[PDB]
């Protein structure tokens, strides 16, 4: 059955580029990534997830992270998966807020799961805190 | 990109030997790799699919093995079908590059070179150019030198050599050197030779015609 | 492997209607709804999940929502997976909560799965914010 | 195929001890418990997923967090920090869960801070993990 | 609820015929649609589920397509025993409708009828009432036509009849027509006539008997 | 921790019986239950786990159900293989206690015992030492007692008894019991008197000796 869990390079900062290549992370079973996204290796349903956290502290900051399919139609990019969240000015306190969410997905074979993300520079880069994650139902 | 660093570029081994075939990753890879056979003018075959993973219908003499960065073709028994460019693949990213190659020839005992010439047909003749060939058959090693002597002058930049591939069966290989030269330089001259140097003859042998 | 994902429909503004008969939405292998619950097809054990996300802009106002096994007893329902949040008057700004909840559970067959909601109104009715969903495994 | 739903027991409410002999939690082929940790079956892929919730009513901020370790190094992991000066009563739900290999004999287990603080009931507070 | 409109109503094919039932659903359903057999006086067997998948058991020639809204059962090569009342139901909601079916009648080639007449039991006679039964046994098409004569004057409203249903191997009927009258009629008369009209006599069969 | 209560400790059966064990725990315990056959002298082996699932290769005589608490052991029709003590365990929690096991042992009649009684050897008493042995020989069922007087005083403490296997002939038992006690305290006494109580003895037997 493939399966396949991401994480976040903290080497990078401004971006959230995903990896599968340490200890906590992997491709099996045919999963693979394509610039950035995660490649459906057959036709099927899986269960796909994320989770990420960001942290902090004129105007509103506006924080988001979806988890998207690429099509070649129109939008060219349907979300699967979204959240908000809306950080604002007089915050006398630090603040943290954290998204997860998952469902299963009929996908077929060449698939491009990606992620978009709003607040990038908030981003909590760690194995445990930030993901991407696919799994074979 | 990541690359795919495959060594050595190409090895010799006897039938029953083991070969072992290294590739070294420009990253960590997960164990995402495969493993390609390819024949001369074949598409390539499927062997090994993460990392050590067979394909079906791939005989189990061929083994994958490593983790993360070192990875490592496996022949047990090399068999005298198994003469092929082998290449190895990294199966994480995109586009997902092959490595260069490995070519991997089979090792035999010595085997002298049967040696025959071939004048030029009188059809091309007309053509007012002509084509004299010799053929060196079935020997090992590859390494052969086929001098042309054209009344015992010898000639420099007018032949042509090509070899075949290791036969699948006794392993050996043949060569066509084809020395090119004008209807007039032709008839200027009576005795064509051709002289075969090579390790399976302890003395050259020289195979002619007369016009 | 029997699967279902099912979303809100966007029609009602007034009820969390489930329906499977759209795109992002599906029954496979088995599941079947039945007066807005899930039929379980088989006995095995099941992955359930479900998601909502509330929103809007003198008392304190309520939302939860649960995933509910019916039960022949009383109250007929029992509580599978349950969250709660209590948005207060105050606000000069607009908000927004989530709710996400997924677990394994030992399912027999003709069991109903099901969902209560309190804060309805509140809801963002959209494919990748509210749906309920379950798997075998 | 292995799989486990554990939960709390409310009759400790310090403490957070998981238990799967009631309604709603179970092991299934192969789990089991050792000193409050999920022992791994047999080596694999598995999806393990944790939820907790906090409560209070409210000098000093109040730390909060909960975690699923691999008896230490963090799986899952989340925080949140509720402080002082705060009208009204407050509560944070935190669930996550994910793919993870693991070997055979690994001991899953979970780190919980601000425990006093705990909704204890089946619907609330749970760990649990499946073979894929 | 979800209401499943199954067309046409019946239909007549030869063996070998391609056969076609159409159900059209309410709502959109997903592929959530089964298609069940039903002979008669027996329970419905499942065909089909999932829209497409054939039930277990259940012969290649039925086959289910279709997704959404319109679908579709197919038997390729209509076979003698296929005769039957075939349903569709909706699988996606509660509670799960049928369609009102489709009678699958064989067509044959035609057969004319083995006629016998059986007089009233002696036993019967005692309790004051004759039953008199004409067989109609074997034949194809169904319409056949029974005249009952009493002393050559035939008979209107008192007699009862009944067909089987069609063979599964021969695909063909019988009929049993049963003129009933009382025992105080019945020693008025003589001779009791069965008289057969069908398509595979070329002139009306009579079977009497003297009482 | 969590205890395992087996009964009954023993149970004498018959081939071709149906023999059930149960098991009850302490705690709520899932499924998590397992089940082992053991022989002397050598290693359990797994029947069942998980409750009701049959371990490889196991026969299918052997099953388990129940759960929370209650669990049970049913060989259906017992084989002559099929004599050994039977253990179920917990595997719910660590450590992954066992219960303390069933006996399954064969029946038979009943049987008397047969009663000897043995004075020390003369070389044992040079060791200032006196053992005074009692034999029940050949006795069916099990539960025997062994009362030691010494000149009608009943001793307590000063006795170790042994108990053979079930014969492999007749299926009985067999027990020794030694009175052990100085040469000093043996001189001090005449009578030594070894009385038995047994079900197949309708009133006790004591045999004794003079010094």
């Amino acid at each position: 059955k493939p399966a396949a869990h991401l994480i976040g390079d903290p080497s990078k900062q401004n971006s959230l580029l995903w990896r599968a290549n340490t200890d906590r992370a992997f491709l099996q079973d045919g999963f693979s990534l394509s610039n950035n996204s995660l490649l459906v290796p057959t036709s099927g349903i899986y269960f796909v997830y994320s989770q990420v956290v960001f942290s902090g502290k004129s105007s509103p900051l506006y924080l988001a992270h979806e988890v998207q399919l690429f099509s070649s139609q129109y939008p060219f990019h349907v979300p699967l998966l979204s959240s908000q969240k809306m950080v604002y000015p007089g915050l006398q306190e630090p603040w943290l807020h954290s998204m997860y969410h998952g469902a299963a997905f009929q996908l077929t074979q060449g698939d491009q799961l990606s992620t978009h993300t709003d607040g990038i520079p908030h981003l909590v880069l760690s194995p445990s805190t930030v993901f991407f994650g696919a799994f074979a139902l | 990109d990541i690359q795919m660093t495959q060594s050595p570029s190409s090895l010799s081994a006897s039938v029953g030997d083991r070969v072992t075939i290294t590739c070294r990753a420009s990253q960590a890879v997960s164990s995402a790799v495969a493993w390609y056979q390819q024949k001369p003018g074949k598409a390539p075959k499927l062997l090994i699919y993460s990392a050590s993973h067979r394909y079906t219908g791939v005989p189990s003499r061929f083994s994958g093995s490593g983790s993360g960065t070192d990875f490592t073709l496996t022949i047990s028994s090399l068999q005298p079908e198994d003469f092929a460019t082998y290449y190895c693949q990294e199966s994480y990213s995109t586009p997902w590059t092959f490595g260069q190659g490995t070519k991997v020839e089979i090792k035999r005992t010595v085997a002298a070179p049967s040696v025959f010439i071939f004048p030029p047909s009188d059809e091309q003749l007309k053509s007012g150019t002509a084509s004299v060939v010799c053929l060196l058959n079935n020997f090992y090693p590859r390494e052969a030198k086929v001098q042309w002597k054209v009344d015992n002058a010898l000639q420099s930049g007018n032949s042509q050599e090509s070899v075949t591939e290791q036969d699948s069966k006794d392993s050996t290989y043949s060569l066509s050197s084809t020395l090119t030269l004008s209807k007039a330089d032709y008839e200027k001259h009576k005795v064509y030779a051709c002289e075969v140097t090579h390790q399976g003859l302890s003395s050259p042998v020289t195979k002619s015609f007369n016009r």
